[PDB]
RNA sequence: CAUGGGAUAACAAAGGAGCAUUUUUAAAGGAUUGGAGAUUAUGGAGCUGUGCGACAAAUGCUUUCCUCGGUGUGGUUUA
RNA sequence: UGCUGUUGCUGUUAAAGGGUUCGUAGUUGAACUGUGGGCUGUGCAGG
């Protein structure tokens, strides 16, 4: 994927937070850069991310795997529903 | 995979002069490989021939005269005392008249004529005449 | 004038484990020698010797505080016989290690070698900390065990 | 002396006259030039000798520089030479690094440890390429005639010839006392399939 | 090719014997070196930064302008790959091979590339822990 | 457990130690508590060697550095000099 | 068991960014005779840092990011 | 008696290549660090 090497590139090299109440905390600041959620994830859960993302303007990604590919794929050996990148780093 | 550089050199040289070429194309060299080369033509058993730097193992093309009739390396290089020589002659060459074994030693690498000549022991690396 | 070479040092916890005391056999350890015939860099009452064959006495065995009554060093087990070297294949023991001696033996008949092995205990001192695959040097002693019959001189 | 700034500082107290007389030369090139104004302030020489190749005229000029300034001098070797040749009539200069080698060890733990940089087989390449810079070496043959001896060939691009082959004679004799080892030139106008050209 | 099959193909580079960088190119090796670092910084690999060089600069060998091979620069520089980049790759076709597996079950034909790759994936990490290039317990999960 | 409990609140182990033996407690590697208590004295002692052999390469590693900077400084000062001397 | 030889090999180590200039003088600081052992102190040689001179350095600190002279029967080099 | 074969056997059809791969001990394993130079005399040296 491209959602992958771009991942991998702000594991190594910018910042982010993992887990809904920390992303929705970016998100109240301008921290955020961008969101990207599970397809795993609750619809409510959901549903009040995009809705935090219209209104702070930031970029929203629906990742294709769920929570255990999106853990994966950052590097982590936990699932994560919610991931924002705060610092892009060296990607995009 | 090719294991023995010297032993795919001398199985080349041979095939060619079985064949009757007057050249023949060598490849990789070794520095074993052009001392056996040496220790033949000091003898007379081939002509010149032209080592290629190609930055790498290199390539040898030897210019073939008649009168090689057989060389070969001998796998595993036995270990020969000066006192064996006589036995690895009856058993690898065509006569007490003529042919070399040659031989890896501490001196260097010659024939076993010269080797017993300086009543030294070594390796033995195979042959020719 | 002995009585005015007398010092008390404390028990220390370290060495002192055993239900026994542990202590030197060939020197009285309240005494302080006239002479310093047997003292290390702190002072310590401490015997030790020089095993011949040119091999260098352990700093650890003249400055340390191991009591080890098999050390070829401080102790009177001697080195005499056979001088080996071999690579270290286990420390699992308390001061014994096992060394591993590879050779290859030739068959005559096949005009060709064979990959052979032998496995020695070896008694180490504390005064050396070898690591499975370093080399060492050992010398033949009398025996000190069922099994044992070398010490670690040198660990390379 | 202003000009004693470019030789190494063992050699400023009883410089020689060849040696003063490149420093000498040295120093007004490095205002002189335009080209060799950006380097030369950092540059200095060690030592420069006279080599009278025989059967010919003419000698040849063998400026040694340490082994620090090999890019300086790389950069602007085509410049430096000709000027100095513009300075001595009838004469070739031919700068040369000065390099250690490392005998070969007679044991096998101290073998693998040696500089590969400081191996004769590299330090006399590296000086042949000195000899002729501005040209690259295009090929190498080694010659095993029937006598035991062995005469190594070196090809150069026959592009280059109308520059380099009036000097390839002194290269070669210079070649041979500073390495000790002999060497032939010869020319290839296609390289890439080993096409050597006759003349 | 020849391992882990009866593939006997040649394709390959042919590094050229003249070895200094032509005189068209007109890029200090600092900067050479700045460029290769610049790539790795945008999470590219030292086969795919070399190829770029190759196809869009003109740098036909990075190691004859700078003198330094390209994971070297990466090394100096603390951008080199955690893992080297063969068995990341290898590791990545392992997965994806499992992840299509877990589907289709009957595919027996990858199940049996699938031990080849692993097999593979194996011999390699062997090598790069014997050479201090992984972490000893370095462990291959499926 | 109430033994590694109370060795973690008075910091004599580290939570990577405790959670090593407290799974190996509950797999029967423990006798009994002097059992564990010894192999944590030899967990500890381990500790202290290692730790010594690494204060000692720290102490290389700053005394190099040092003399480094040292050789660079003075050879810019050196340099400084010869440019002076012009 | 001792020793000469080093060509062919083996063992071990490394995996090349944990890889790090020779000296001079100066100041600043922290065992030996002495009649011989003892004791008891000076006085040093011998440790870092501050200067200074003299060399070097396998990689440039004067850096790197902020028509004419020479050459073989035209070729370089400045113009 | 080269019908036990290291020297030194046989395996398409006479006896004998495992159905195919993978693979651990084992065995085996590519180049490279390396032409010493001058002086005189002497040799069917040779181009
Ligand atoms: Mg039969
Ligand atoms: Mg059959
Ligand atoms: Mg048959
Ligand atoms: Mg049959
Ligand atoms: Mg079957
Ligand atoms: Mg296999």
């Amino acid at each position: 994927d491209t959602i992958n090497a771009k991942l991998q590139l702000v594991m190594k090299s910018g910042k982010y937070v993992l887990g809904t109440q920390q992303a929705l905390t970016t998100l109240r600041q301008g921290r955020s850069k961008l969101v990207v959620i599970a397809n795993n994830c609750p619809p409510i859960r959901r549903a009040e991310v995009e809705y935090y993302c219209t209104l702070s303007k930031t970029p929203i990604h629906h990742y294709s795997g769920n929570n255990l590919d999106l853990g994966t794929a950052c590097g982590k050996h936990f699932r994560t529903c919610v991931l924002s990148v705060t610092n892009v780093g060296d990607s995009d | 995979t090719m294991m023995s550089v010297l032993a795919n050199a001398l199985r080349t040289i041979a095939s060619a002069e079985r064949r009757g070429k007057r050249q023949v194309l060598i490849r990789p060299s070794s520095k074993v490989v052009v001392k056996f080369l040496q220790v033949m033509q000091k003898h007379g058993y081939i002509g010149e021939f032209e080592i290629i730097d190609d930055h790498r193992a290199g390539k040898i093309v030897v210019n073939l005269n008649g009168r090689l009739n057989k060389c070969g390396a001998i796998c595993p290089r036995f270990d020969c005392a000066t006192t064996d020589y006589e036995k690895w002659m009856k058993n690898i060459l065509p006569s007490r008249q003529f042919g070399f074994v040659v031989l890896t030693t501490s001196l260097g690498i010659m024939d076993h004529e010269e080797a017993r000549s300086r009543n030294t022991g070594g390796k033995v690396l195979g042959f020719f005449y | 004038v002995a009585p005015q070479y007398y010092h008390a040092h404390a028990v220390d916890a370290t060495i002192q484990h055993e239900k026994a005391y542990q202590r030197q056999t060939a020197v009285n350890e309240n005494m302080h020698r006239p002479s310093r015939k047997h003292v290390n860099k702190s002072g310590h009452i401490r015997y030790s010797k020089k095993i011949g064959l040119g091999f260098k006495t352990p700093a650890k065995a003249l400055n340390g505080k191991y009591i080890d009554r098999k050390c070829p060093f401080t102790s009177n087990v001697v080195i005499r016989g056979r001088i080996l070297r071999g690579v270290v294949h286990s420390t699992k023991m308390h001061r014994t290690i096992i060394i591993r001696r590879n050779y290859l033996h030739f068959i005559k008949k096949y005009q060709r070698y064979q990959k052979r092995h032998k496995s020695l205990a070896v008694h180490c001192s504390p005064a050396f900390d070898p690591k499975q695959g370093d080399e060492v040097v050992i010398g033949q002693c009398r025996p000190l065990s069922k099994t044992i019959r070398y010490n670690v001189l040198e660990v390379v | 002396q202003p000009h004693l700034r470019k030789l190494r500082k063992l050699k400023r107290g009883k410089p020689s006259d060849l040696e003063e007389s490149v420093a000498k030369a040295l120093f007004e090139l490095e205002a002189s030039h335009k080209t060799l104004r950006q380097e030369l302030p950092r540059f200095h020489v060690n030592t420069v000798r006279e080599v009278k190749v025989p059967r010919s005229k003419k000698t040849v000029l063998v400026v040694f520089y340490p082994l620090r300034f090999l890019m300086l001098v790389r950069k602007v070797q085509r410049a430096l030479t000709s000027e100095l040749e513009k300075r001595h009539p009838g004469c070739l200069v031919m700068l040369v690094a000065q390099r250690q080698i490392t005998k070969r060890p007679t044991d096998v733990y101290k073998l693998q440890k040696v500089q590969r940089s400081k191996t004769s087989t590299a330090v006399f390449e590296n000086i042949l390429n000195d000899m002729i810079y501005p040209s690259d070496v295009v090929g190498r043959r080694w010659r095993c005639r029937t006598d035991g001896s062995k005469l190594m060939k070196v090809f150069l691009d026959a592009r280059d010839r109308k520059r380099i082959e009036s000097r390839l004679r002194a290269v070669a004799y210079v070649y041979k006392q500073l390495t000790h080892r002999r060497v032939s030139f010869g020319f290839m106008w296609n390289p890439k399939l080993q096409q050597v050209s006759t003349r | 090719v020849r391992m882990h099959g009866n593939g006997r193909g040649k394709a390959s580079s042919a590094l050229p014997y003249r070895r200094t960088p032509p005189a068209w190119l007109k890029i200090a090796s600092r900067n050479v070196v700045k460029m290769v670092c610049k790539s790795s910084r945008k999470g590219m690999m030292p086969s795919q930064i070399g190829m770029e060089l190759r196809d869009s600069m003109g740098i036909a060998q990075v190691k004859n302008v700078t003198g330094r091979k390209i994971l070297r620069i990466l090394k100096h520089n603390g951008l080199a790959p955690e893992i080297p980049e063969d068995l990341y790759f290898l590791v990545k076709r392992a997965t994806q091979m499992r992840k299509h597996l877990e589907r289709h079950t009957t595919d027996r034909d990858t199940k049996y590339r699938l031990i080849l790759v692993e097999s593979r994936i194996h011999r390699l990490a062997r090598y790069y822990k014997r050479v201090k290039q992984l972490p000893p317990t370095w462990k291959y999960e499926s | 457990r109430r033994l590694l409990r109370k060795y973690r609140a008075d910091k004599k182990i580290d939570r990577h130690v405790y959670r090593d033996l407290y799974m190996r407690a509950k797999g029967n590697v423990f006798r009994n508590k002097r059992n564990l208590v010894e192999h944590i004295h030899k967990i500890k002692n381990e500790k202290k060697k290692e730790r010594q052999l690494a204060e000692q390469l720290a102490a290389k590693h700053l005394r190099d550095e040092q003399n480094r900077n040292k050789a660079r400084k003075q050879e810019l000062k050196k340099r400084e000099k010869e440019r002076e001397r012009a």
